């Protein structure tokens, strides 16, 4: 899950 | 192999190995893929403080990370450490950088472990506190690129003279004396750890992080554990 | 009225008010009817030790009671004390006897409270330890029949010269200074308490028990709280 | 009258009452005229730290005052406190200003007292630590112009809104609970105190000072003890 | 050679090497011939407690030995340890028997060392406490005939199965981690040690004693240091 | 619940 | 003794 | 000095 770094 | 239990302050999101897409704090039990994570609003250039706590009664490893004037971040995990770690262990701090970098500076570190037996007034304890480090810190086992004495601080990863964090660096510091975390006659066992750190990077994407860990007394930096592996794990499984 | 949070070492089973049918340890939150109980293999005439622990992160009040050479008894309860007790409180010990009796002797008592703020190196703390009590213990507030100095011990309930526990007795001892358990800037708050006691009775059915409690600073023994009410509650609701 | 034992951080030289002609630290035993003094290189505007220590074996009250990056100042005095102070006392901090002024700000204060008896594992102890003060600090007795909460600090003397120290001011702060310094069965008795302060003045001659003191539990600010008398003594005898 | 600083609990009077003609406690600085001694009313078969204290300000090594219900014995010596011991040391306990014998049993041992620098809130510390020993005590370096685990105790000298102390025995126990006793930035340095022991002998003249010592980290039992030499000194000079 | 004292 | 303030 | 053992 997740993929937008910061 | 090495038994690792760590609270990671992960500054770089490696989404392909399970990292959420943002800096975060997590609890790792033998795997870099945290069993539990919390969003961490990391502040490049600011000195932070992490508190790690656990006791054999509640069987919950918790961590609280905060920066002055900001709301803290917390993460907990119900785990019986007696079923994961050996009777005797060593505690330490680890850090690394890979293609990206940051300084992994420790200003102070304290640890307290207590074992209370079923006897009247019987308590076995160990407590150490470092508020300043020396170039020759005999009570610490330095591994990798970790060094002490640079302005009384502990630099877990390589920093050049001009104060620039080097990449592909890994270093660990373990307290010299083994720590007894389990005893047959203990009715309550507990430990608390605290450390202040200064993560600083000239880039917008610092990596890779700092981790407080507990391992078998004979733990060494796994080969190729730079970068995302935080100097703790041999692979990303 | 008085806000009470107590860990009771209940020696007498008053099944009509919720007590299991055996001596037991329980967690009372504003009511004598424990929210949680554990079987306690109480030993008439032996010196025991109770450890009470809690922290604002896990929000779990736990207690462990043990006797030398025996297996301990434990009871836990998930409760956020911030939602039950005021910012400032007083901690103490209470005991009573009714139609049945026992001695409620305290040999030692220690308490530690810590509040860690979001600042670097900022920790507010209080710790007291009594290993011997004096006839004039100025740092203790004695209530009811409690007295100090009898062989350096604290007698919570009346004991005659010949060492015989009197019935219908109630007494409490509170530490003189208020204790700050909550602060707006605290990220971790915690307390630990420990005390050794000697419950002794010439009968096969001793009563009524000893309780470590936390209350509003101005707490006083409720009228008619002898016996089963442990000097803490005004009624059995 | 009030029995006073104090370690003074005297910023103003009142040569007519025995003060050496320079800011200094001294040990006062019932008199403002220090039994022993040491030169103190006081730094207007800098945060300093004072450590006070004593034990019943060596019978020597010592004090060490330091500022970061500077050499410390020390002063010692062989005195048996058992022959000067009562069994039960109260510890606190006091400060004043007269015709000249300065801020007498306390950032943190810690105190530890231990009494070890001739028994196995018997130690009576008290320890408190304030790293931040609240507007409602119930465990402190404020006297005179002392106030708490102003940026989490303790202001012993009046400071106006614009941060200006007022003259002819006197204030004291005592820990709420009495402290037991002597017990008949004690074989070793000792105490350690530590506090960080910030003395600041817009003038080239700040006055009058800060003092850590130990007195009878019922001590109050003597009338007219502003200025050179540091809120401790009624006269200069 | 090995730098030794020890507080000896000498049970046997070897008048030919300077021992007073009675059991006594003494302070040894690199020589078995104590620089200072005090009469010790040793009690065969009773559990005693020794407290050792020192701080860099007063520069006085003191020791207090007591038995329950008896008057204690004390001995002090003004000595600047910075001028005798290296920066890093190891602390331990030593014991021996020769032609005469006794058991040299340690029930508990605690040690605390603190170094306070000229910085705000900077304190380096180490504290360990053993209330029970295990057969495999990894944080202790056992030398000679010393063994652990026998009823949770530390036997410094050989004891046969039937509980009989063997003669010509020598053993030492050192804490695993080196101890930092001096730092360039320290303004106050101090240590406190405490241990409970049980000296028992079937004879009217037990020998030879127990000593708490501080030595260079690499200290080993000198050859032929049995008996009167307490496992600390190579000769009686 | 319960009713057998000790 | 003394008389030169600071 | 001394010579009477205990
Ligand atoms: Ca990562
Ligand atoms: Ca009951
Ligand atoms: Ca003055
Ligand atoms: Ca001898
Ligand atoms: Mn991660
Ligand atoms: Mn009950
Ligand atoms: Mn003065
Ligand atoms: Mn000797």
């Amino acid at each position: 899950m997740y993929w937008y770094p910061y | 192999a090495d038994t690792i239990v760590a609270v990671e302050l992960d500054t770089y999101p490696n989404t392909d190995i399970g990292d959420p897409s943002y800096p975060h704090i997590g609890i790792d039990i033998k795997s870099v893929r945290s069993k539990k994570t919390a969003k961490w609003n990391m502040q490049n250039g600011k000195v932070g403080t992490a508190h790690i706590i656990y006791n054999s009664v509640d069987k919950r490893l918790s961590a609280v990370v905060s920066y002055p004037n900001a709301d803290s971040a917390t993460v907990s995990y119900d785990v019986d450490l007696d079923n994961v770690l050996p009777e005797w262990v060593r505690v330490g701090l680890s850090a690394s950088t890979g293609l990206y970098k940051e300084t992994n500076t420790i200003l102070s570190w304290s640890f307290t472990s207590k074992l209370k037996s079923n006897s009247t007034h019987e308590t076995n304890a160990l407590h150490f506190m470092f508020n300043q480090f020396s170039k020759d810190q005999k009570d610490l086992i330095l591994q990798g690129d970790a060094t002490t004495g640079t302005d009384g601080n502990l630099e877990l990863t390589r920093v050049s003279s001009n104060g620039s964090p080097q990449g592909s660096s890994v270093g660990r510091a373990l307290f010299y004396a083994p720590v007894h975390i389990w005893e047959s006659s203990a009715v309550v066992a507990s430990f608390e750890a605290t450390f202040t750190f200064l993560i600083k990077s000239p880039d917008s994407h610092p990596a890779d992080g700092i981790a407080f860990f507990i391992s078998n007394i004979d733990s060494s930096i796994p080969s190729g554990s730079t970068g995302r592996l935080l100097g703790l794990f041999p692979d990303a499984n």
